[PDB]
């Protein structure tokens, strides 16, 4: 029988969250394994396999301590990273990438500017806080 | 059981190393999990006190010092660091500093339970 | 209209006192959903038993905020 | 030598870049297991190493199990994280040792349960009452929770405690949130970040309280300085995506949802918004994707089934959305506008029986509009 | 020995004698960790209105599930703390044991689930459990007598159910037990039967005069309007008991059928200074400004009797009068889409939305309620007249 | 025939169905015509709050007069329908009189010794309640009440339990003297509580038992040992955490100990608990206290003493109320009302006597002081008085 003790404390569990529960887990793992039960199995050169933002050639680099087409391919190469391996680009339609990509480097830019006083007036900040 | 001793000496001598390192967090989590192993065995045994007396050291470092201060009090009597570490939180906090001076009077009347102990930051 | 007021109060007077809390401003709306005065509001739909309870601890319980 | 890479990763993810940085704390790694601040520094993003090698190539067993947990906790699926803690990590690991549960709190609170994450580190609370590490999540459920008395418990306490650490002043702030009061929790978390800056959690907090007072630019300058200190937070992402939408604009708006799920996979609301978003832009075979994710992800969610009937009755798939409209009445009997779908249903595919019921559940629900539900039964015979 | 405290205990239970019980009720759980012992200490909490005092009892040995009595008292503590959530819980979404002298302890626990769904407004699953909790066994009542008095069943339904079921375990006792039975079913279905059934009880025995069968009476001669004798069996009945709240609702309706407004007013003080918490004297105070032409002062004292007992259908039927009485016509409508959907399986909410459709000169909903009705009742002169 | 309809309503009464209960308690009645049956239903009507049906249908055939616990119920249903002159009447103010179960006679002296109580005729209380416990020793209320509000000096309620015999016990007497001798009074013969006390925890496994914890917790507090009153009560209490018994001193001693955390806490889910009973806005006045808040306590004591009159916490509390506030005046009125209505309890008058101090009023403080320490030779509070 399905084991639920480990999801509540209490011992017994309303029907209707057991199956809520089951349908809910299984379909979760599904999402992660394929891109059954779960008390049944639990399982399943750079030691470095992942980083977020990080594509093959990425972390390539990182063992070497490291026309429309062509701009396409950084069309959608810029929005592969940001979006950590999103699917709906390729659904995308391709002239609706354009005003998406032109705002990114506007609010990137906008970070760099951020990620970047008289004697008698500056101590009234610490004291007026 | 065989097998037991060895992983507390394990953790014990990585948790000295990393305390030897600035490496304070790791310090931190190799503590706890040594703490919260530690909790089965009784408490006559000398591992107990020694891993207590880690936890609290570490907590210290980490700046938080109610915690390591709490932890300490809890079993301020049975090693002689977590009397320091004690006192050590008494003097930055100045809370209960009557029972370190009971304490403390106590511990270096009878030099001149464990006193003594190969760890890191043991004092003389 | 004085006349009514007064049998009101007088039918009235046959209450408890936390009873008469309760019902001291009530209103009851025509689809069922329910308006509780505060002497805070607990607009809540009638014929489940919990609103009610709410409604009876807010009233007599205690609540502090504590700063 | 592997403090040093463990260095150079803590500069690389502070300056400018992750990767780098969680390419170092590997190499670090890879000369010593035992450096559990890497692995925290690479679980703050999504990042994972191939533990198997790491960690063989009991204890060794234990920090293995340790590492699936946080990897897990990290990537947000959360249910495997407790099945290992049901079968390994025994019970007297488990419940003593305060990390261990205050990563099972957050697990459980990501998920609906809030019950059992109050619980959980309520007992955390008990084991260790000067505890002040991570204590934005205690404020977050007890806010989400809609009670007032522990929340004030925990403020009282930590103010007593430590008057100057920022988590104090953020659960001051969330308090006067939740109370009545938006300028004095805007107060309060300025207080929080000034006196501790990188805290991303305090700028979320102000972004969306900025919003709640219809203050647009605010919000979005509070977020951005959010996604400065923090480069990956699903919270701010999403406060921006609401305020594109308030502000109508859906492109910037699907953009920050769609950077808010990348790192929060499974999260209904979120899903929901991005579904909402391409709706928006008029992608119906793409939205419905992802609410059927939504509502097999989670089930008893009133709005994923809700967007789910929605979309089916937009585009006349009626056959599924029959039921998604029978389930999410017997889920939930007080939703307003549902029950006029469930009639429109039911016409439809012609049950009069049923829609003579429905829409008299309509008419009750809906004082005002029932002129409109009268007229629906006119069409209906 | 420990038989000498048990007994001495369940006496000073019985005896309403509550601190001697809690003190050698707790002794003897003491001594011994036997559940039952654990069941009279979590009974004594529950008769002086300590619900979680027992609750927390039981659950902090996790001793519910070895028997199941102690799980019957755990969700019935629970659905009096209206904690619903847990006691379904505890009790269980559907019956788990599907395949003495007393009440089968399997169909009480289907009759808490059946309260529970009621409670919840789930009355397509309680009415389910209420039928499995009488069918399982026949010795249990209560679970009839809610479903007959809350009208979850439709009269032929209600008919079919009540002969369904068989008389075996009674025995010796079957005619009596069964015509004792047959006294509560629901009216407009052969009432001929009904009437012979109490006349073979009425004299054979000695319950000649009791408190049932003159209910039944009434009950009789308000469905067919015999208002004369409502007020004498009435009258008879009261003398004894002067606060029967079995029969006080047809006894408010068949006096307000004869309009003695002095005879209300005497009903409506009594109760007044008795009970003023029941919804019963309010009602009586508000069918007493409505027997004097005051309509829209009575609406607040209907809307006071809902609201201080849910569940009442003379109460919001009342409230429905109210509203379509005098004027506001259009809200009167959601008032009564309200009695319909709280109030399942009554025609009469059905047929007033209906006949108040034919008011707005609206035809076909109007004649659809009125099938709907139909359906609900075959067998009523107010339906068919509609 | 009857005997199988009789289990069928006993079973009814047991898995609380009370619809069920009283329609086979008066089919029952009806068939057999018995005063028992009528006992059986009027209990009925009693357990299902209707108090009026069961007076009622007790004194409509006048039953009173045939069987001995017919009219006790119907006296009882008086009790709780607050009417106690005709209660008394029906039962009579004297003994007319003057195996399982209990005998009739200690519940219906018990029964005469609350009307008295309710009464405030307060020596007749306490000569019924004596009255009951001797005539029969297994009434535990007539004890366990007469102890409660402490009617009567401690040295009395020795002298009574000794003259009290067990012999009919028989062979459970054994245990049943020394659970008795426990509940009596911690002031004097403290030495023979604890020897008792470890008699129950060895060769009877009741170490465990809540009684014997709250024994030991009140040992605790006669001598001011709040920290092991804490650690032992916070043991208890996480077991069950709202036993009216246990709460006063674990509230006594956090208000000790000064923590307001922890009885803020407890006073705020007692406050959502049990909203009508007093010892909750008791604590709520508690935690003001330790707040330092004498405005709001003032009412919040007053509340709480007007819902239990039987509750020298509250008079004491509010006259500290009234003290701490500012003015005296009132307070004197306060602490001699609070010691006029519980006689042999010496902390009220000390109390008044330190008010005495504080209006410099000594020559009443002295015998005050001298009438206090007569029964509390070790003790902080008076010795420094």
């Amino acid at each position: 029988q399905y084991d639920y003790s480990p999801f509540c404390e209490r011992n017994t569990l309303r029907e209707s969250r057991i199956d809520s529960f089951l349908k809910a887990e299984r379909a979760a793992h599904c999402l992660v394994f394929h891109k059954y039960r779960p008390d049944i199995d639990i399982m399943c050169s750079m030691l470095l396999e992942s980083v977020p933002g990080c594509n093959k050639e990425d972390l390539e680099r990182l063992s070497r301590r490291e026309r429309l087409d062509d701009i396409i391919n950084h069309e959608t190469n810029a929005l592969k990273s940001f979006w950590n391996d999103s699917g709906l680009v390729n659904s995308l339609q391709s002239h609706h990438l354009h005003e998406e990509y032109l705002l990114l480097q506007e609010e990137l830019k906008n970070v760099y500017k951020i990620k970047c006083e008289s004697l008698r007036d500056k101590c009234r900040r610490h004291y007026s806080n | 059981d065989d097998q037991a001793l060895s992983t507390i000496i394990q953790l014990q001598d990585c948790i000295q190393q990393a305390i030897q390192q600035l490496n304070y967090s790791t310090a931190e989590f190799l503590a706890e999990l040594l703490y919260a192993e530690c909790s089965i065995l009784d408490k006559s045994s000398v591992y107990w006190s020694d891993a207590v007396y880690l936890y609290a050291l570490s907590l210290f470092l980490n700046k938080s010092y109610h915690t390591a201060f709490q932890i300490s009090k809890e079993f301020k009597e049975y090693h002689l660091g977590i009397a320091y570490i004690f006192g050590r939180c008494a003097l930055q906090l100045s809370q209960g500093v009557n029972e370190a001076i009971l304490t403390l009077l106590s511990i270096i009347n009878v030099f001149s339970m464990v006193l003594n102990s190969n760890l890191v930051h043991i004092p003389d | 209209m004085t006349s009514e007021q007064n049998s009101n109060r007088y039918w009235n007077s046959f209450h408890d006192e936390d009873d008469w809390n309760l019902f001291n401003g009530m209103e009851l709306e025509s689809n069922g959903v329910v308006t509780f005065a505060g002497q805070e509001t607990i607009t809540g739909s009638i014929f489940d038993r919990r609103i009610t309870q709410l409604a009876y601890a807010r009233n007599n319980g205690w609540h502090e905020l504590a700063l | 030598l592997a403090t040093l890479n463990c260095l150079l990763g803590n500069l690389y993810m502070k300056l400018d870049h992750s990767k780098e940085g969680a390419f170092y704390h590997s190499e670090a790694l890879a000369i010593n297991p035992y450096l559990w601040e890497s692995y925290e520094a690479i679980c703050k993003m999504r990042a994972t190493v191939d533990l198997k090698r790491v960690f063989f190539d009991t204890l060794p067993e234990i920090m293995y199990n340790f590492a699936l947990i946080l990897r897990s906790s990290s990537q947000y699926n959360s249910f495997k994280a407790i099945r290992l803690f049901e079968s390994q990590i025994p019970s007297h690991i488990k419940d003593t040792m305060p990390w261990c549960l205050v990563q099972l709190g957050k697990l459980h609170f990501e998920i609906i349960n809030y019950d059992m994450s109050l619980k959980y580190f309520n007992r955390l609370k008990d084991l260790q009452p000067a505890r002040v590490k991570d204590m934005e999540i205690f404020s977050t459920l007890l806010w989400h929770l809609h009670d007032k008395v522990k929340s004030s418990n925990l403020a009282n306490g930590l103010m007593d405690t430590m008057p100057n650490k920022p988590e104090t002043w953020c659960c001051i702030g969330n308090l006067l949130s939740l109370q009545k009061d938006h300028d004095a929790a805007i107060k309060a978390f300025e207080k929080a970040t000034q006196l501790d800056p990188n805290f991303a959690y305090a700028y979320t907090l102000q972004g969306h309280e900025h919003s709640s007072n219809d203050s647009s630019d605010s919000a979005k300058t509070c977020y951005r300085k959010a996604l400065a200190c923090d480069p990956q937070h699903y919270n701010a992402y999403y406060g921006l995506g609401t305020s594109a939408m308030k502000l109508g604009q859906y492109e910037e708006a699907l953009l920050y949802f769609e950077k808010a799920r990348s790192i929060n996979p499974v999260n209904v609301v979120l899903i929901c918004c991005c579904g909402g978003s391409l709706e928006k832009l008029g992608y119906k075979e793409k939205a419905l994707q992802y609410y059927e994710l939504a509502c097999h992800l989670q089930p008893t969610s009133s709005l994923s089934k809700y967007k789910m009937g929605q979309l089916l009755y937009s585009m006349t798939r009626y056959n599924v959305a029959l039921q998604t409209f029978e389930e999410l009445v017997k889920l939930v009997p007080d939703d307003a506008t549902a029950h006029y779908l469930l009639g429109q249903t039911y016409r439809i595919v012609g049950r009069k029986k049923d829609a003579i019921k429905e829409l008299t559940v309509a008419m009750n629900l809906d004082p005002k509009g029932n002129q409109v539900i009268i007229d629906e039964l006119q069409k209906c015979h | 020995a420990i038989e000498r405290l048990r007994l001495w205990r369940f006496d000073a239970l019985m005896q309403h004698m509550y601190r001697t019980a809690e003190y050698i009720a707790d002794k003897v759980y003491n001594i011994s960790n036997d559940p039952d012992d654990a069941f009279w200490l979590g009974q004594v909490y529950y008769n002086n209105n300590q619900y979680v005092r027992a609750v927390e009892l039981i659950t902090r040995n996790n001793l519910d599930g070895v028997n199941i009595l102690c799980r019957y008292l755990l969700g019935l503590s629970f659905v009096k703390l209206q904690r619903f959530d847990d006691a379904l819980d505890v009790i269980g979404e559907y019956n788990p044991f599907s395949e003495d002298g007393g009440i089968k302890m399997e169909s009480s626990l289907c009759f808490l689930r059946g309260k529970i769904y009621f409670a919840q407004n789930n009355f397509n699953k309680a009415r389910d459990a209420f039928r499995e909790a009488i069918l399982v066994d026949i010795k249990n009542f209560e679970a009839f007598e809610m479903l007959l008095s809350k009208n979850l069943l439709t009269p032929q339904e209600e008919w079919d159910l009540f002969d369904s079921l068989d008389f075996k375990e009674f025995g010796e006792d079957k005619e009596i037990m069964k015509n004792l039975y047959k006294i509560n079913l629901s009216k407009y279905i052969n009432t001929e039967d009904i009437t012979k059934s109490n006349e073979i009880l009425a004299k054979d025995y000695k319950l000649a005069d009791n408190v049932d069968v003159v209910r039944s009476k009434v009950d009789i001669c308000y469905t067919q309007c015999k208002f004369n004798e409502c007020l004498e069996l009435c009258e008879t009945v009261l003398e004894n008991d002067e606060f029967n709240t079995n029969i006080l609702p047809a006894y408010i309706g068949c006096l307000y059928e004869l309009s003695n407004k002095n005879k209300l007013f005497l009903l409506s003080h009594r109760l007044a200074e008795t009970f003023p918490k029941s919804a019963i004297t309010w009602f009586s105070v508000a069918t007493y400004y409505m027997s004097l032409d005051r309509i829209s002062e009575a609406q607040k004292y209907y809307s006071k009797s809902s609201i201080l007992d849910p569940s009442f259908a003379a109460a919001w039927l009342g409230f429905a009068h109210t509203y379509a009485l005098e004027g506001e016509q259009d809200q009167a409508l959601t008032a009564y889409s309200t009695a319909s959907r709280f109030f399942p399986g009554m025609h009469l909410p059905k047929l007033f939305l209906g006949m108040q459709f034919m008011a707005m000169n609206s035809l076909n909903l109007a004649e659809s309620y009125f099938v709907l009705a139909y359906d609900i009742c075959p067998n009523d002169p107010l339906v068919l007249n509609e």
